Formats: structure tokens, C-alpha cells, sequence
């Protein structure tokens, strides 16, 4: 077995079938839960994050760490093509986890308040849609998750939508987001993806847009002059070491 | 004194007994030194005292006219009569000078050459101490009642910010980073403290009448919101879990960090419990404190008890921290006393007042 | 930079701790003594003890047990050291070769932390399950063994008490049951607590708090059978298992303190108890058929005060004295006739708290020849060191010597001592003032339970023997004693410096500098001085008497009538504690602002504040190495040299020289005890350890660094411990590397290795040349 700071071992042979940098990001990921801070797994399209997370929950569970213990109910939300690819990817990686999906697809053919409700007595993963996170927050929101991995993260990029009020609903600590994309179209979204995982650090979208977003946009714009230029070098060198510790990108 | 001295020599007891039973012994004759004087420089009353950490040589103080005084508290000269002399100074004509009252001064811990101070100017100014120019500033929205960096952090380089917002700004030293913001609080922050045992701990203390106790790497709120009762007043979290029936403008942990002193305007005084935020129920009698902004209060460090020196109006009532019972009240000043710091080296006290005046108690004989 | 050289003359000899058990093999039964940084591991044959290992520990050893894990064969050792390195060692003999194993290390002192009143206690729990260490106040650090560590990761238990006096774990517990005894305004409270290494945090204890006597001091852990604790105080001794309460006063216990404690058995049917008296102790648990009946204590009769004792078998007890002499007693089944079970059957020599020391070459040799004043109430003495290893005499006082010196023309030495007398008073026991050829009493004009007496000795420099004994007034303590020719008369005067101590008052107001001329048997008192202060300290200075009355340093010239007059003052002094003189220059040690370069000028008449070290150290005492160099050693068991420097920032000693020697000095001498270093400077411990400081040149001090980082390199520590960190300046408000200091004893040490390990020394430097360098090292003492 391969074993990190304090008690957390992940299986040897599931450790052995990840790559040096997804080792390095189930590390990432677990000084993270050590900090009781969220994150956001940034590492592009490609090059496995559905691994890291599978590893790194399945030591988790492992590990027997200590309100729960091991792994408690975990929510993935992910895009509806995918929650299938989750559930293989699970059943592969790490069988003894029971994996549901909250679809009308799904497997489970009762009322789904009570799949919820069961994964939240059992400690399953629940893995559901972006929509039905908006639909079912009445139901989704009042059993304590200890994950909330949201898989394609970034569509929780624009801070009013109210699939991003609901995600942004989930009491835990352990946010975390999946995006080899976690910025698109300007640093609003990036704004809304760290106010998810960790609501402080980049302040209010007040401060945020005043200190960065202004400045850092403006010296991109051709005609900017020198000293705005500077500028933007300068509060996009504060942004980047603000968010270091909590964006992992490969 | 000399069952002491012979009971050190023979081995009988730990020198420890020795050094805190004498340290204690000097706390108890602390005394209006006229023997030591502190050169008046500030037009205004000084808000705010800091003797640095290390070597404890030097004093910084914070006056309401925006002047930052930099003192040398040790006597060069031969004379047993000394004025604590004042090395440096930012004056009315430093281009850097604070705009209104400089309400919080501190020294780096970890090192003498930088030293951070915020003013009623909406801006927490750090300072290089041996060019005396300003390295940094940290503008905020809302005039800063006080700042406070970690004295353990040899991590994180964090200052955490209180202003009339009801947003607790922290601030990273490091590329610099005042984005961060504890929210939870209701009214103006008028007290902030580091834990010195916990690296990422911040005490924050309001108008509202709430203490709470955050975990600054922690993304979930506060950790505690201390309560006077403890659960026999028990109510679901909107307006209760009050740490007072006032506000609570002083805050100071104890000196091994286990405990908590906070100060309110009810002319109260309490001890928690730092862990989990319990009322030790320390009576400590009334306090009579009405400052409208951080009364800045100490603890000492080193002796047999502990002890909490408050101001109190006009003078600094000084109490045993465990027990409540008020050793004695040093009155010298003319005015109400905002700050005493203490020089944990050789007990003395250094309290600045609204009277612009710096008075130094230091142990009889 | 001052270049200094560190050794040790004579080992520390005083037992700070002593355990048995099985240790170096299951068969053996080994008695495990710390002396301060030694650990001394004999066999208990059925005569005496067979010393098999002496090992040096980078630390004072502040705790130091033996547990056995389950499954392992023999006894494995923790020690916790002064500055908090934690260690499970294990010994492993491998034929001729012994070596002692670091099974586990760390270091585990906290950050910040009030170190707790009582002092470092560590308990194991009687089925290892984890070490519980009270190190600081209201925290209860706890290291698992169970979680099978080599690094000692170790938590804090929250202790919801911060006074507390003793701690052990209970017998006979599904879970570790710490009992302690805690001081609250409200009293003193023993309380119970379960420790859980899962929830990392206590739970109610199997008995809830219980107020207990006002000065219970002591818990004792008592086997299965019972269970329960023994809780000692003053005037009672109850036991506590949960609805039992039994609780006696054997009136024989009141007279003293019971300070260490030992159980003969496995089953805690009877324990030793001894008390700072010398008193020895049996305490038997009467069994009811099990419950426990009835509580008893007799006297067994007298040992050296114990610090800590040890039952081996068959009624042979280790009294391990930090004060006197260690024992080996028997325990005689009988009396002796004189109501007295124990007969010592051996003693081993204790440099006790050596208070002061004087080099005098006795015998008009070219040798010195150490005296000192050893030990304490009952066990103070003479000890006379001189080398030929050391051969050390003793003089037994029976009384707390305090000061000595040593007046050549009279053939003497004049001994400060003091006696403890109960009632108006009477002697607890023949003092050797009080055994004297002739006697005095101090008839004096000037100022008109149990209380100190004090006496000056008259000694013979070749008999030993008291030729005189003055005792000083009632309620006066004689503190400093020089001996010496004052002004231009030519009689050589005993001077007393005194002080009147009441109990109403913290600090003497009131005492005294007393002249005596010893002559003709007899010691007049040629005059007298009342001063406003304690006369701490007093140094013959230019043919003046240089006194430090509390707070002032000032001198006394010595007029033709033969009386003291005043010449010069110098106030500026919390406490002048220690002074000492070359040429001009004065250097006051004060009890807290650690040195002060004074000068006399004499052109003028006055003194003049010349340098001054602005660091808060807690002197214990102080030295003149060089014109510009000042040896101190503070309190925290640290030496330091300071140097006049090379404005006003002139006037500031700058620490050059800083060194964690892990003793207490007591006292500076210049002299050697032998017939390329420069000067030569002992000093004399609460421990017993005699050291010596010499300067070194750059060149040689250069080198000795150097293979003094080799040596860390190579040599292995006990407890795996850093050389570098175990020597580092340490105070609770400060931590800074050694420098300006070369550690003698671990430099001597590169003689006691092999060939091969010496060229992993000398890699860069031949070896032989350096085994000559540490050959002419050793040579100076
Ligand atoms: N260490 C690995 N060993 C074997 N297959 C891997 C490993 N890492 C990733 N993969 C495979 O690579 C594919 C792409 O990874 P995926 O997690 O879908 O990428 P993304 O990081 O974009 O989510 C997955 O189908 C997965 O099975
Ligand atoms: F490749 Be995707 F971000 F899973």
C-alpha cells in the first residue's frame, strides 16, 4: 500500500495502476480533505480525473478515516451523457462502492426522494445531472453529503443560473470540481467556480471584479498602454497565487 | 528571597520555581515607575502599543493625530533615571504618514525589520523599519478597527483585518491577496487575535455581541460562536450565542492559547474555553469599559499565575486570569487608558492613554 | 568570537532517577539509575550491584521507565528528556558487544506551553497501551504504542484542570484510567479520567472527583488485586478505589514530607515511602478475603533523603539521593536495638548540590585540590577533590554547608554552614557546628516550625576538623564569606555578609558585614557593619571590600581604625547576585539582567557602568575568562560568554559564546587539578558534574569543530538525538545554536572508537595526529 500523511493509504494495486501525476493529484486531493478545503481538478480533457477521484474516494473508504467514517454520501453531478461512464468506471476501479444514478434512465424504479434517502443511510455515491440538482435541492439538501464532486464543473461558471444556486446549497466542506476548462469566456466563471469550492477566498464578486477582473481584462485589449499592461501582469500574478493551492491543472 | 536563592542552589527546586515565583512577585509590585520615563511625541492619545516579539527592545505606538512612534526601551545610558527615547517616527511630514487615528500597530513576529499598522484611513499600511517606507497597503472600503498577524504563522503570512464591514478581511503579505473575507458576522469586527497555539486559528469579536472562532483553511465558517450560558439559554442560531450583552471590542488568548479573554461593553470580562468555545464562568467582577472601538488589553506571560491586565477608565486593572480576583488597579493616567502591553522580559507595563501620555510600571525594588 | 572548550572533570554523581526490572535480559533484574544525562544500567546480583552499562544521554533525563510490550521478551525503556526528546530504547547484547537500540524517538515538546509547576511527569499505562506525559498546564500529551510508532507521534488530550499535582494510570482498567490529584481555589480534588486512543479524548472517569487533604502531593498507583490509588499528603495518607475509602494520620508522617515512593511487591501489599527527612517508610495494604482492610505505616528507620528508591529483592533497597550519598540498605527483618530496620550496605560517593568550591594547593604541591561544599541538611559535607581518575575524601558536617574559603596563613578554611533546629530551639541531630573544639555566639548590637541557624566553621586544612564554630543571631542567615587582607593592615579577616530574615517580609531589609581575625584558636569579631540590605555577595577588590547589599553594589574601604567605611555605590541592579574581580573591572551577575561590566576608576572614586549584556538571563553564576571575556551561566542550564565589544551601543556585552551544558552551575573557580589551552576555569553543579572551561585559539578551535561535526556524523546517539540541537541554548523564550563552544566530552569521546570509524572522522584532515590533538585535550584534566 501506498500511504500519505497521517492515516491515509490508498490499495497498492490501486495505486500501482495510476500514472505519476494522477498519484500526485489523489495526493493533491486528499491535503484538501485535510484542510477541509474544496478544489478544483483542473487537468485538461484527457488525461483522467475520473480516476484520481475514483482513487482517491476508494482510499478513503480504505483508509477508515475518521462524523463519518471511511467515506460518507457522496454526490456526483455530471453531465447526463456520463453518469453512466461513472458507473463504469466505479464498478471497474473500486467494486465495493454502490454506485446509483438519479435519472429517469437510472436503475432503481421507486420514488427518488427514497434513493436519496437510502444513499444517504447507506453511504453510497449518488451520481446525478446538473438539471435534477436544480430540480431536487428540496431533497438533495437536507442529508449531509461528504462529497460533492461536480464532474464538468463549469457549468457552474455563471453565478445567477440557478443550477449554480443549488449546487452552492451542500453544507460540506469537501467541494470539488472537475474541469479541464474552469474558465471560458472571462473570470466571472472563475469567480463562480472558486466561490464553490471555497466561498471566501476570492471575495465577493464585488472585490473580485474590482481587483481582477477590471485590471486583468483591460491590459489584454490591443490598445492597452504600458502601465495597464503591468497592471494586468501584475494582479494576474496575485490571482494565480491566490488560487494555486486549490487548483490542480495537468 | 533566600529560601529561594538556597532552595535553587541545592537543587531542592527547579529553577523554574525561582524565575515565575519572582516573576509573579514583581507582577504584584508593578508601580508607577517615575524612575523610567517615555519621550511624548504624539500630539494625540496613542490607541495602540506593540513591543516587538523578539529581543523585546523596541516599542511601536500608534497615535490618534497618525503619527507611529518607534521607541527603544532599553536604558544606554549609565543614569538609573532613563527616557525611553524615540528612535524613529512617522511623522506629519513622512510622505507615507496615516491620514487619521492609527488604531492598531504591530510588530512582525519572527523579525524586527517589517512592522504593519492600520489606520481610520481605510488602509493597513506595511512598513519596512529600517528604510521606514512603506512596502505595501492594503486599501479597504470601510475604516480598519483592527489588525492582527499571526505570532506562530512561520506558514502563512495572513493579516487578518477587522473594519466597521461586517466582513473579516484577511490579507496575505505574501503576493499580496485581500480577497479573502470571513463572512458570518453581523456588525463591526472590533477585535481580531491569531490563536499563538494554532497556526490558522482567528478569534474575531463584534458590535453584535458575538465572538466567533474561525478556521481560516477551513471553507465552512466559523468553528465556534462563544455562549455566556453555554446551552441553558439554548436557541436555533439567528440572534443568540451572544458573548456578551454588549459589544465586544477586546479580545486576547491567554499565553498558552487555551483560553480566551474577550472584553464587552456590558463592563464585563469572560474566559472561554479556546477548544470549544465554553464559558469557564470566571466571574472577574465588572470591567468598566465604554470604548467605542478595540480596547486593546494583555495578558502576562512566564510567572506562577497568570495575569490579565485591562484598562479600566483611567487606570489598568490588573487580575489573576484563573481565579477572577483582582490583584490591583495601577492608576498614573489622566484620562481613560486605551492600550497596555506588557514586557514579558523583566514585568513591566507600558499603558498609553487618551492623554498623550505613555506611562511605564515597572516591579518595586 | 570567543573559542571555548567544555569538558567533564567529574561526571554528574547525583541519582535524579532510578527504576528496576528486566532490561537486559528476562532473566536479569537491572537497576537503571539517571544521573542527569547519564544512564547507568547495573545487574542485581545477590551481593551489591555489577555495573554492565553507562551510557551518555544528548539530555537530562526528566522521565525514564520500563515497560514491556506484549509479545516482547524483555523491558523496553522510555526516557523523556529535559528538552522533551522522547525515546523507546532497547538493550541488545550481541556477545562482548552492548549496544542500546533506539526501538522509537521524537521530540515532542510543544510550540508554546506553560511547563507545568510539579515538573515533566510520564507515566505508562500498566498494559503499554500509550505513554502519558504531563509536560505543560491543562494539556495531557498521549503517545500510543498499541499504533506501533518509530517517530513517538504523540497528541494532546485537553485537561480541563490546569493545577495538577501527580498523575498515574490505575490497575485493573478495560481502559487507560489516569487518576491525578488537581489543585483548584476550591481545594485539592483527586479526579479519575478514561483516556481513548479512538476518540483521542478522555470520559468519565470509574470514580467521580473527590475533595482530598489540602497538601495530597502524591498518588500511587496499587496493583490488581486492590486497585484503586494511595493518595499521600502531609498529615493523611487515604485510599480511593471507588466506594473504599479508608484514610489514616499516623502521627509519625507529620514531621516531614513524603517525597518518593517505591512498591516492594508485585501485588502492593507494602510500599517504601521516603521523605525529605531521610526518613524511611513502610506503608502495608491489609487484604480482606480481595478488599483492602486497613492502612499502616511504620518506620523503618533513616537512609540519605531520597530522591527516588528502589526495593531490589531479599531487602536490598537502591536509595537514589539527589542530596547525599546513593544507598544500598538492607532491610532488616528485626530491630536494631535502636528502633531501626535499615543498615547500609554500600554508599556511592555524591558530589551533592556542590553550592561553592575553592581550588587550594593543599599540601604545597604544584596541585590543585578541589574542596567543596556537598550536599545538603543531613548530607552536607566536605568534599576533597584531587586527581592521581579523582580521589575524593569526605567530611560529613551533617549540616547544609553554604560557602568556603581558604585562609593560607591561618591554615583554615572558613565554612558558611547552617542547621535546621525545630522549637527556645533545639538541634534535631549533633551538626558539626555544634561538635566544635570552641564555640562563639554572636553578641551584637545592631538589631534588638523550625528556623535556620547559621555558623561559620572553622576548619583545619590538614585534620579537617571544626577548630571553631560562631554561630551567627537569631534570624540571621550568613550568605556570602570571603576570606581576606582589606586597606594596609596585615591580619587576614574572615568576612561574613549576613541578612535578618523574618517571615513577615519577601526581601531582608536588615544585615550585616562582620570582620573576624581566627587566631589562637579563636575567632574575634574585629568589626562590624550594619547594612539596609542581604549581603548577597562580597569580593576582596584592590585591597577593598566589594559587597552587594540587595540592589546596590558598592565598596568598603578598610580604615586604620579596622571599620568599614563606604567609598563608591552603584545602584543600577535588580539583584547584584554574583561579583567577581580582575584588575579594575567588576562583573555583576544580577538574578535577571545577567551581567554588568562595572569599573572602578580610581582617579575619581566611583564606578562606571562600562558594558552591559540587555538579554534577560537568570544568572546562577558567573567568571572572568579574559580581560574582555565573561563566562555566565543562567539558570535554564546554559553557558554563555559575553565580550566587551571590539557609541553608546558600545556600552553592549555582545553574547559571543553560547552553550546548553544541561547543569545548573553553582559556582566559577579558576584553577586545575593537572600540574595549548589558555586559563582554566571549573565549576561545580547541582548535580555533581565538576566541569572546566579553557580557551582555545582559532587555529585549534577551528579543527575541533570540525571533527566535532565529524564525530555527529559518525557517533550515534541513544536516543538518536542531534548533538547540535542537545547543545543548543535553550530558554523558554529563546532557542539559538551552540557556538563559540566545543563540546570536550564529545571530542574526547573520538579516542573511544575503532580504526575504521576514525577514518570516517579524518576523511578531509592523518588520524594520529589527531589522536594526539585528543590525547593533549585530555591532558588538562
Ligand atoms: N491510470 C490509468 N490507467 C488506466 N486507464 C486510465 C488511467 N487514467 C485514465 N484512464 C482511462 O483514460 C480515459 C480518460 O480518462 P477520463 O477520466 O475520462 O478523462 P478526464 O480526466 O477528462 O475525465 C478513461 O476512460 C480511463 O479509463
Ligand atoms: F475530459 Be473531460 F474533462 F472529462
Amino acid at each position: 500500500d501506498a500511504e500519505f500523511d497521517e492515516g491515509f493509504k490508498v490499495p497498492g494495486f490501486l495505486f500501482k495502476k495510476l500514472f505519476k501525476y494522477q498519484q500526485t493529484g489523489v495526493r493533491w486531493l486528499w491535503e484538501l480533505h485535510c484542510q477541509q478545503a474544496g478544489g478544483i481538478l483542473g487537468d485538461e480533457m484527457g488525461l483522467g480525473k475520473t480516476i484520481q477521484i475514483i482513487a482517491f474516494l476508494a482510499g478513503l473508504s480504505y483508509s477508515k478515516i475518521r462524523r463519518f467514517e471511511g467515506l460518507g454520501p457522496t454526490v456526483i453531478v455530471c453531465p447526463t451523457t456520463v453518469m453512466h461512464q461513472w458507473v463504469k468506471e466505479f464498478h471497474t476501479w473500486w467494486p465495493p462502492f454502490r454506485v446509483a444514478i438519479l435519472h429517469e434512465t437510472g436503475s432503481y424504479t421507486h420514488k427518488k426522494e427514497k434513493l436519496i434517502r437510502d444513499v444517504a443511510h447507506c453511504h453510497g455515491i449518488l451520481i446525478t445531472s446538473y438539471s435534477y440538482i436544480r430540480l431536487m435541492q428540496d431533497d438533495i439538501s437536507r442529508y449531509d453529503w461528504h462529497y460533492v464532486i461536480l464532474d464538468e464543473g463549469h457549468k457552474i461558471r455563471n453565478p445567477n443560473a440557478a443550477v449554480t444556486l443549488a449546487c452552492k446549497q451542500f453544507r460540506t466542506p469537501h467541494r470539488i470540481i472537475l474541469s479541464g476548462s474552469p474558465m471560458q469566456n472571462n473570470l466571472r466563471e472563475l469567480w463562480s467556480l472558486f466561490d464553490f469550492i471555497f466561498p471566501g477566498k476570492l471575495g465577493t464578486l464585488p472585490v473580485f471584479m474590482e481587483q481582477f477582473s477590471v485590471p486583468i481584462t483591460m491590459g489584454g485589449y490591443s490598445n492597452a498602454s504600458p502601465v495597464q499592461v503591468k497592471t494586468a501582469y501584475k494582479c494576474a500574478c496575485v490571482l494565480r497565487d491566490t488560487i494555486n493551492p486549490y487548483l490542480l491543472r495537468r | 528571597m533566600l529560601g529561594f536563592l538556597s532552595a535553587r542552589q541545592t537543587g531542592l527546586e527547579d529553577p523554574l520555581r525561582l524565575r515565575r515565583a519572582e516573576s509573579t512577585r514583581r507582577v504584584l509590585g508593578l508601580e508607577l515607575n517615575k524612575d523610567r520615563d517615555v519621550e511624548r511625541i504624539h500630539g494625540g492619545g496613542i490607541n495602540t502599543l506593540d513591543i516587538e516579539p523578539v529581543e523585546g527592545r523596541y516599542m511601536l505606538s500608534g497615535g490618534s493625530d497618525g503619527v507611529i512612534v518607534l521607541y527603544d526601551l532599553e536604558n544606554s545610558s549609565r543614569q538609573s533615571y532613563y527616557t525611553c527615547k524615540a528612535v524613529c517616527s512617522i511623522g506629519r511630514d513622512h510622505p507615507d504618514v496615516h491620514r487619521y487615528s492609527v488604531e492598531t500597530v504591530q510588530w512582525y513576529p519572527h523579525d524586527t525589520g517589517m512592522f504593519t499598522s492600520s489606520s481610520f484611513d481605510k488602509t493597513l499600511k506595511v512598513w519596512d523599519t529600517n528604510t521606514l517606507q512603506t512596502a505595501d497597503v492594503f486599501n479597504f472600503e470601510e475604516t480598519v478597527y483592527s489588525h492582527h498577524m499571526s505570532p506562530v504563522s512561520t506558514k502563512h503570512c495572513l493579516v487578518a483585518v477587522g473594519t466597521r464591514g461586517p466582513k473579516v478581511q484577511l490579507c496575505d503579505l505574501k503576493s499580496g491577496s485581500c480577497s479573502h473575507i470571513l463572512q458570518g458576522h453581523r456588525q463591526e469586527i472590533l477585535a481580531v487575535s491569531w490563536s499563538p497555539r494554532y497556526d490558522y486559528i482567528l478569534a474575531t469579536a463584534s458590535a453584535d455581541s458575538r465572538v466567533k472562532l474561525w478556521d481560516v483553511r477551513r471553507a465552512s465558517g466559523c468553528l465556534i460562536t462563544l455562549d455566556q450560558h453555554n446551552g441553558k439559554k439554548s436557541q436555533a442560531v439567528e440572534s443568540a450565542n451572544t458573548a456578551h450583552n454588549g459589544k465586544v471590542n477586546g479580545l486576547c488568548f491567554t499565553s498558552d492559547g487555551l483560553h480566551l479573554l474577550t472584553v464587552g461593553t456590558d463592563n464585563r470580562m469572560r474566559l472561554w474555553n479556546s477548544s470549544n468555545g465554553e464559558n469557564t464562568l470566571v466571574n472577574y467582577g465588572k470591567v468598566c469599559n465604554n470604548s467605542k472601538k478595540g480596547l486593546k488589553f494583555t495578558v502576562s506571560c512566564g510567572c506562577s499565575s497568570e495575569f490579565v491586565f485591562v484598562p479600566y477608565g483611567s487606570t489598568i486593572a490588573v487580575y489573576t486570569v484563573y481565579s477572577g480576583e483582582q490583584i490591583t488597579m495601577l492608576k498614573g493616567h489622566y484620562k481613560t487608558v486605551d492600550c497596555c502591553v506588557f514586557q514579558s522580559n523583566f514585568q513591566e507595563l507600558y499603558s498609553g492613554s487618551r492623554d498623550c501620555n505613555i506611562l511605564a510600571w515597572v516591579p518595586s525594588l | 568570537m570567543s573559542y571555548n572548550y567544555v569538558v567533564t572533570a567529574q561526571k554528574p554523581t547525583a541519582v535524579n532517577g532510578c527504576v528496576t526490572g528486566h532490561f537486559t535480559s528476562a532473566e536479569d533484574l537491572n537497576l537503571l539509575i539517571a544521573k542527569n544525562t547519564r544512564l547507568e544500567i547495573y545487574v542485581v546480583t545477590a551481593e551489591g550491584l555489577r555495573p554492565v552499562k553507562e551510557v551518555g544521554m544528548y539530555g537530562k533525563i526528566a522521565v525514564m521507565e520500563l515497560f514491556r510490550p506484549k509479545g516482547e521478551s524483555k523491558d523496553l525503556l522510555f526516557i523523556l528528556t529535559a528538552k522533551y526528546n522522547a525515546c523507546i530504547l532497547e538493550y541488545k547484547q550481541s556477545g562482548e558487544s552492548i549496544d542500546i537500540i533506539t526501538r522509537a524517538h521524537g521530540n515532542v515538546q510543544d510550540r508554546i506551553g506553560r511547563p507545568s509547576e510539579t515538573g515533566i511527569i510520564g507515566i505508562i499505562d500498566p498494559e503499554c497501551r500509550m505513554i502519558g506525559l504531563r509536560l505543560y498546564d491543562g494539556l495531557f500529551k498521549v503517545i500510543p504504542l498499541d499504533r506501533d510508532n518509530k517517530e513517538l507521534k504523540a497528541f494532546n488530550i485537553r485537561l480541563e484542570e490546569l493545577h495538577v499535582i501527580d498523575v498515574k494510570f490505575l490497575y485493573g482498567c478495560q481502559a487507560p484510567t489516569i487518576c491525578f490529584v488537581y489543585q483548584d481555589p476550591q481545594g485539592r480534588h483527586v479526579k479519575t479520567y478514561e483516556v481513548s486512543l479512538r476518540e483521542k479524548e478522555f470520559n468519565k472517569g470509574p470514580w467521580k472527583q473527590e475533595n482530598v487533604e489540602a497538601e495530597a502531593s502524591m498518588v500511587i498507583a496499587v496493583p490488581e488485586p486492590f486497585g484503586g490509588a494511595i493518595i499521600i499528603g502531609q498529615e493523611s495518607i487515604t485510599y480511593h478505589n471507588g466506594d473504599k475509602y479508608l484514610a489514616i494520620a499516623p502521627p509519625i508522617i507529620k514531621q516531614s514530607t513524603i517525597v518518593c515512593h517505591n512498591r516492594v511487591d508485585p501485588n502492593g501489599s507494602r510500599y517504601l515511602l521516603g521523605d525529605m527527612e531521610g526518613r524511611l517508610f513502610m506503608l502495608l495494604l491489609e487484604k480482606e478475603e480481595v478488599t483492602l482492610k486497613d492502612l499502616r505505616v511504620e518506620l523503618l528507620g533513616e537512609t540519605s533523603i531520597a530522591e527516588c528508591l528502589t526495593y531490589l529483592d531479599n531487602g536490598v533497597v537502591f536509595v537514589g539521593s539527589r542530596l547525599g550519598d546513593s544507598q544500598l540498605v538492607k532491610l532488616n527483618v528485626d530491630s536494631n536495638e535502636q528502633g531501626s530496620y535499615v543498615v547500609a550496605m554500600e554508599t556511592f560517593t555524591n558530589l551533592g548540590p556542590i553550592v561553592d568550591m575553592c581550588v587550594v594547593d593543599l599540601e604545597r604541591q604544584g596541585q590543585g585540590q578541589l574542596v567543596t561544599c556537598s550536599g545538603a541538611f543531613k548530607e552536607g559535607s566536605l568534599r576533597i577533590i584531587r586527581n592521581g581518575k579523582l580521589h575524593i575524601r569526605t567530611v560529613p558536617l551533617y549540616e547544609s554547608p553554604r560557602k568556603i574559603c581558604y585562609q593560607e596563613v591561618s591554615q583554615c578554611f572558613g565554612v558558611l554552614s547552617s542547621r535546621i533546629e525545630v522549637q527556645g530551639t533545639t538541634a534535631l541531630r549533633p551538626s558539626a557546628s555544634t561538635q566544635a573544639l570552641s564555640s562563639s555566639v554572636s553578641s551584637s548590637k545592631l538589631f534588638s516550625e523550625e528556623v535556620e541557624v547559621h555558623n561559620l566553621l572553622i576548619i583545619d586544612q590538614h585534620t579537617f576538623e571544626v577548630l571553631h564554630a560562631h554561630q551567627f543571631l537569631q534570624n540571621e542567615y550568613a550568605l556570602s564569606l570571603v576570606s581576606c587582607k582589606l586597606g594596609k593592615d596585615p591580619n587576614t579577616y574572615f568576612i561574613v555578609g549576613t541578612a535578618m530574615v523574618y517571615p513577615e517580609e519577601a526581601e531582608p531589609k536588615q544585615g550585616r558585614i562582620v570582620v573576624f581575625q581566627y587566631s589562637d584558636g579563636k575567632l574575634q569579631t574585629v568589626a562590624e557593619k550594619e547594612v539596609k540590605g542581604a549581603v548577597y555577595s562580597m569580593v576582596e577588590f584592590n585591597g577593598k571590600l566589594l559587597a552587594s547589599i540587595n540592589s546596590t553594589v558598592r565598596l568598603y574601604e578598610w580604615t586604620t581604625e579596622k571599620e568599614l567605611r563606604t567609598e563608591c555605590n552603584h545602584y543600577n541592579n535588580i539583584m547584584a547576585l554574583y561579583l567577581k574581580t580582575k584588575g579594575d573591572f567588576i562583573l555583576v551577575g544580577d538574578l535577571m539582567r545577567s551581567v554588568l561590566l562595572l569599573a572602578y576608576k580610581p582617579m575619581e572614586g566611583n564606578f562606571e557602568e562600562i558594558a552591559r549584556d540587555f538579554n534577560p538571563n537568570w544568572m546562577s553564576a558567573v567568571e572572568i575568562l579574559d580581560d574582555d571575556n565573561f563566562l555566565g551561566a543562567e539558570n535554564a542550564f546554559n553557558l554563555f560568554v559575553c565580550q566587551k565589544d571590539s557609541d553608546e551601543e558600545r556600552q553592549h556585552l555582545q553574547e559571543v559564546g553560547l552553550f546548553h551544558l544541561g547543569e545548573f552551575v553553582n559556582v566559577f573557580c579558576h584553577g586545575s587539578l593537572v600540574m595549548p589551552t589558555q586559563g582554566s576555569v571549573l565549576f561545580g553543579t547541582v548535580n555533581g558534574m565538576i566541569g572546566l572551561v579553557t580557551s582555545l585559539s582559532e587555529s585549534w578551535y577551528n579543527l575541533l569543530l570540525d571533527m566535532q561535526n565529524r564525530l555527529n556524523k559518525v557517533i550515534k546517539s541513544v536516543g538518536k538525538i542531534e548533538h547540535s540541537f542537545w547543545r543548543s541554548f535553550h530558554t523558554e523564550r529563546k532557542t539559538e545554536p551552540a557556538t563559540g563552544f566545543i563540546d570536550g566530552d564529545l571530542i574526547e569521546s573520538f579516542l573511544d572508537i575503532s580504526r575504521p570509524k576514525m577514518q570516517e572522522v579524518v576523511a578531509n584532515l592523518t588520524a594520529d595526529d589527531l589522536i594526539k590533538v585528543v590525547e593533549e585535550l585530555t591532558r588538562i584534566h
